[PDB]
């Protein structure tokens, strides 16, 4: 199915950007709560990137 | 298959709202100008991405018989003119001449699903600018009496996953959705609906 592949790619590109900026923020000067708030974003975004990886093989 | 997408888009929605919620709280805590720029960028990209996902879930629910369309009287021109104002600001960042032209015989008020029709026309406009470079984008609202009862025609010509969702909506709306293109005339996306 081409839709799932298109949906995955459409989601992946912003998603790597999210992770990219999240990483950058993690390297910066932030409080533990901020860092903790960031760790949840990373976890959620990484989990989301795991799902769309399934979808992209599922289409295959 | 419609329930398979709805299940997928659901699984994808939950972590997304997790990201946005966290960014929302981050925006409320002390941040440097650069940090806030990063967080604001994560928040903008996150919302655009949640919007698409919700539109994917929305159409899947509609095709799974799980929800239905809205049928209410509603000011067509106001809707059209609300969508064009969303793209005015981008027609002058992207040196584009955005024009509109509603026909004489078109009624002001019609019945249908306003919020989802708004999604459709915005999707055709979004496509249009992304395919156009310093040209003209022409949105036309007209009537199409070909096929017994008179029918509303909304077309956007210019000089793609949201467009697929837009086409499914038009079909559930009992309409047709077509694509025109000529070397001299540019590409035209149109959607003919019942009145």
């Amino acid at each position: 199915s081409e839709f799932l592949a298109n949906m995955s790619h459409e989601i992946r590109t912003p998603l790597n950007g999210i992770l990219g900026f999240t990483n950058l923020l993690q390297k910066s000067e932030l409080s533990p709560r901020q860092q903790d708030y960031l760790t949840t974003i990373q976890k959620s975004a990484e989990s989301l990137l795991g799902i769309i990886n399934e979808i992209l093989d599922f289409s295959k | 298959k419609a329930e398979f997408l709805a299940k997928i888009s659901h699984e994808i929605r939950t972590p997304m709202n997790g990201v946005l919620g966290m960014t929302e709280l981050l925006l409320g805590t002390p941040l440097s100008a650069k940090q806030r720029d990063y967080v604001q960028t994560i928040h903008s990209a996150g919302n655009e991405l949640l919007t698409l996902i919700n539109e994917i879930l929305d159409i899947s629910k509609l095709e799974s018989g799980q929800i239905e369309l809205d049928e209410v009287q509603f000011d067509l021109n106001a809707l059209i003119e609300d969508c064009l104002d969303i793209f005015r600001v981008k027609a002058e960042q992207q040196r584009i001449e955005l024009i509109s032209f509603t026909q004489p015989q078109v009624p002001r008020v019609i019945g249908g699903d306003p919020t989802r029709l708004r999604q459709v026309v915005l999707s055709l406009l979004d496509n249009a600018f992304k395919q156009t470079e310093e040209g003209e984008i022409l949105l036309v609202v007209a009537l199409d009496d070909q096929g017994e009862t008179p029918r509303l025609r909304i077309a956007v010509q210019d000089s793609h996953l949201g467009l697929i969702i837009a086409r499914q909506l038009v079909r559930l709306m009992g309409g047709e959705f077509g694509i025109q293109s000529g070397s001299s005339q540019g590409t035209t996306l149109s959607l003919t609906l019942p009145l």
